[PDB]
């Protein structure tokens, strides 16, 4: 419960997603913004819409193939 | 022949270094395993124990690193997430803790914040 | 004459493989039982929500 602008409300350009988590119940991305070392959480559904190629680049970076696990 | 024993030691070091350089080159094609944010700076140019000479990365505090894998108790493999920076050896959090213990005496916050993350996994055959 | 050139709408990506050297998607097209293989780079541009839906379905904490 804060009052400073958070996430996409900070008005910064997305640089890179650095993690994905559904621990809250909904999928969120930890988003690195350009020219800021302070990353914060955004809803994946929102990022899917606003910066789909950023989303895809993260998935391609982390994509892994595993045998019967 | 007190210096034939030292050629034996050198041959052992060289073989270990050759294998390290291979694992480093082969890490380039692996996925990123996880990201970290650093809480300390580190200058790989000044480190002396690097599995391959001159391949330790450097970073400032509050940088992000991409980790491809863990090499041993003292070293991981990955890169500083900045344009032009290439993959190299990354001091493990334990190594950084032990550097800090030394920098302390002669002249608590973990050195990396690990970013746990889900990953897309595509199932292959049980091979 | 294949992939997006068939003029069909993407329905779902069924699989992915980089075993050829480049990331390929196995693509299912609407109203066709014949899948084919498309470069990820092309699907990324032409049906990104379809690509994202594939990765989202595959996201997990444990191998
Ligand atoms: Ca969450
Ligand atoms: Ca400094
Ligand atoms: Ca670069
Ligand atoms: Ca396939």
């Amino acid at each position: 419960a804060a009052d400073k602008p958070r996430g996409f409300a900070r008005g910064l350009d997305p640089e890179r997603i650095i993690g994905a988590t559904d621990s809250s119940g909904e999928l969120m991305f930890l988003m690195k913004w350009k020219d800021s070392d302070e990353a914060d959480l955004v809803l994946a559904k929102e990022a899917n819409m606003k910066c789909p190629q950023i989303v895809i680049a993260f998935y391609e970076e982390r994509l892994t193939w595993h045998s019967c696990p | 022949s007190d210096v034939s024993l030292e050629e034996d030691r050198e041959a052992i070091r060289q073989e270990r270094e050759q294998q390290a350089a291979i694992q480093l080159e082969r890490a380039k094609s692996k996925p990123v395993a996880f990201a970290v944010k650093t809480n300390v700076s580190y200058c790989g140019a000044l480190d002396e124990d690097v599995p391959v000479p001159s391949t330790a990365i450097s970073f400032d505090a509050k940088d992000f690193l991409h980790i491809k894998e863990k090499y041993n108790n003292d070293w991981w493999i990955g890169r500083l997430v900045k344009e032009g920076c290439e993959i190299g050896f990354i001091p493990s959090p334990l190594r950084l803790e032990n550097i800090r213990i030394q920098q302390e005496q002669k002249r608590h916050i973990p050195p990396y914040d690990v970013v746990p993350s889900m990953r897309p996994v595509v199932l292959v055959g049980p091979s």
